[PDB]
């Protein structure tokens, strides 16, 4: 009954910041020591509690949130950050519990001639709140005039490409994040360590 | 802090084609990484001259092109001229966070094929305002010259002088030719008290002199 | 249309600090990475520090120790690089540099435009300002000398940088007492010197000196 980790961190395909997947993990054991002793990993930063006691903790609801970001952006996955990626697309709260986990992956998410099938949100109304998810596509207007359904003048399409080239700089190569939230409620703690 | 490579200086006729290797590592050019070469002129900055590994800068002509392969890249030259005498650097990129950009090692292209040219010599005496500041200094001016090769001495009347003597190495002429400078340091008694000072250039067996006088 | 102009540069003694600046326009500042570079006097060129566009990410080589520190303002679409602990050895010509747009497939890699640079000479002596004198004489030469000064470099322009035919002026020289002495020419037609006044103009960024020095033929 071992923690299915394995199919988040060794998945083919991943999502988009603005669309970031989530998976629930419960009813199981997680072997950590697996993944903070393992070193393919450019960052491992765990905020709350230091991974190598979360082998002998118990949680009621882990999630496991995974995304394709800019490399010169995985500094923005973090408690009180400011940035379009923190304000727009995945915010965390201050008080968050879990780690950020983050993996270059310049072989498999770039192509020569540019790989724009990852986007990520440019603007919004408000900043995003801890947690929340949005997929809505609709026309930004940047002040004065509505939109009507087109761009132009302060009407802008919410959300761009990302554009990972191989010969980029390690700044512009696509990396993958994980985060990993442990909630504690008045619920049963389904997942635990060894 | 790794670096890439390069031969200290290639040389050709202007009128062949000449080529510059640039050896890299498989963290940088082995990597995925591409090569940029960059042409710096005497005295000026560095500008940008290949990007890409193959591709050319605006404004730089045809004559210039760039490969690479495996771990190693080059920057060939076609039809080379007199105005490309400059420092070529090749430059590439690590992912490692500790050494990210790399830099060539830079490579000295001249052209040969210019005539042997006599070196053009002024001598200055010293100034009345520096006597007046209780110094004198003789100042030898040389320019345009080929090779980039002489040697100062310097004369009391008609018996050699040590002392005092600083000379510049030679240096490239934008116009391609060489120059060069010499100073001799001295009071007004010395100055005064000796007919003639001479500065004599020696170039390829062939001196050239000149001499000034306190009157 | 893109200028990078570099200022700071001086004398700092070993074990000090220095800021090093770099304006740059014609281009969106903040749409670039930015990127310092130096070559020592003779030497390579050598990177020294990367910073990203929103200025938030810094990069620099382990050689350096983290005793580099690199800084951008949109405010004033500036670049700074603070240097601290320095020695001898980073006597050199100091670059500021724009990397590759973003949308091109060399983003961060390299460096498209750089500036003029600016000497930075780490030294325990002391900066002293230049003396001018002249040097009077078909053609005939006409010059000045620039003696007696610390650090490097001094810039020299003929008539507030009207005449530019058949001047040359000359790489400084070394001294034994550690001051540095250059002098600059001209060849002119002999006919003019009796019309027209000739003018040598010396700057000393590193002691803030400008002198203007009249050239007159004597006798
Ligand atoms: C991914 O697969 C490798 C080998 O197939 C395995 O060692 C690793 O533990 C897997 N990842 C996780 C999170 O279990």
């Amino acid at each position: 009954n071992l923690c299915p980790f394995g199919e988040v961190f060794n998945a083919t395909r991943f999502a988009s910041v603005y669309a970031w997947n989530r998976k629930r993990i419960s009813n199981c054991v997680a072997d950590y020591s697996v993944l903070y002793n393992s070193a393919s990993f450019s960052t491992f930063k765990c905020y709350g509690v230091s991974p190598t006691k979360l082998n002998d903790l118990c949680f009621t609801n882990v999630y496991a949130d995974s995304f394709v970001i800019r490399g010169d952006e995985v500094r923005q996955i973090a408690p009180g950050q400011t940035g379009k990626i923190a304000d727009y697309n995945y915010k965390l709260p201050d008080d968050f519990t879990g780690c950020v986990i983050a993996w270059n992956s310049n072989n498999l998410d770039s192509k020569v001639g540019g790989n724009y099938n990852y986007l990520y949100r440019l603007f919004r109304k408000s900043n995003l709140k801890p947690f929340e998810r949005d997929i809505s596509t609709e026309i930004y207007q940047a002040g004065s005039t509505p939109c009507n359904g087109v761009e132009g003048f302060n009407c802008y399409f919410p959300l761009q490409s990302y554009g990972f080239q191989p010969t980029n700089g390690v700044g512009y190569q696509p990396y993958r994040v994980v985060v990993l939230s442990f909630e504690l409620l008045h619920a049963p703690a389904t997942v635990c360590g060894p | 802090q790794p670096v890439l490579t390069q031969p200290p200086s290639v040389s050709g006729a202007p009128g062949q084609r000449i080529t510059i290797s640039c050896t890299g590592s498989s963290s940088n050019i082995g990597a995925g990484y591409d090569v940029h070469w960059y042409q710096q002129l005497p005295g000026t900055a560095p500008k940008l001259l290949i990007y890409g590994s193959s591709s050319r800068n605006s404004g730089v002509p045809d004559r210039f092109s760039g490969s690479k392969s495996g771990t190693s890249a080059s920057l060939a030259i076609t039809g080379l001229q007199a105005e490309d005498e400059a420092d070529y650097y090749c430059q590439s990129y690590d992912s490692s966070l500790s050494v990210l950009y790399t830099f060539g090692t830079g490579t000295k292209v001249t052209v040969l094929g210019q005539p042997k040219a006599a070196p053009s010599v002024t001598l200055f005496p010293p100034s009345s305002e520096e006597l007046q500041a209780n110094k004198a200094t003789l100042v030898c001016l040389i320019s345009d010259f080929y090779p980039g090769a002489v040697t100062v001495a310097w004369k009391a009347d008609s018996s050699p002088v040590k002392a005092g003597v600083e000379t510049t190495t030679p240096s490239k002429q934008s116009n391609n030719k060489y120059a060069a400078s010499s100073y001799l340091s001295l009071t007004p008694e010395q100055w005064k008290s000796h007919r003639s000072y001479s500065c004599q250039v020696t170039h390829e067996g062939s001196t050239v002199e000149k001499t000034v006088a306190p009157t | 249309e893109v200028q990078l102009v570099e200022s700071g540069g001086g004398l700092v003694k070993p074990g000090g600090s220095l800021r090093l600046s770099c304006a740059a326009s014609g281009f969106t500042f903040s749409s670039y990475y930015m990127n310092w570079v130096r070559q020592a006097p003779g030497k390579g060129l050598e990177w020294v520090s990367s910073i990203s566009e929103d200025g938030y990410s810094t990069y620099y080589p382990d050689s350096l120790k983290g005793r580099f520190t690199i800084s951008r303002d949109s405010a004033k679409n500036s670049l700074y690089l603070q240097m601290n602990s320095l020695r001898a050895d980073d006597t050199a010509v100091y670059y500021c540099a724009r990397d590759f747009s973003g949308h091109t497939a060399w983003a961060g890699t390299g460096f498209e435009y750089w500036g003029q640079g600016t000497l930075v000479t780490v030294s325990s002596a002391s900066t002293k300002g230049p003396s001018v004198f002249p040097l009077a004489p078909g053609t005939a030469a006409l010059g000045c000398l620039v003696k007696d000064y610390f650090p490097e470099p001094v810039t020299v322009s003929w008539n507030s940088g009207a005449l530019t035919s058949g001047v040359h002026t000359f790489p400084a020289v070394l001294q034994s007492s550690g001051l540095y002495s250059l002098s600059s020419v001209v060849t002119v037609p002999s006919s003019s010197l009796g019309t027209q006044t000739y003018i040598c103009n010396v700057n000393h960024k590193p002691s803030n000196t400008k002198v203007d020095k009249r050239v007159e033929p004597k006798s």
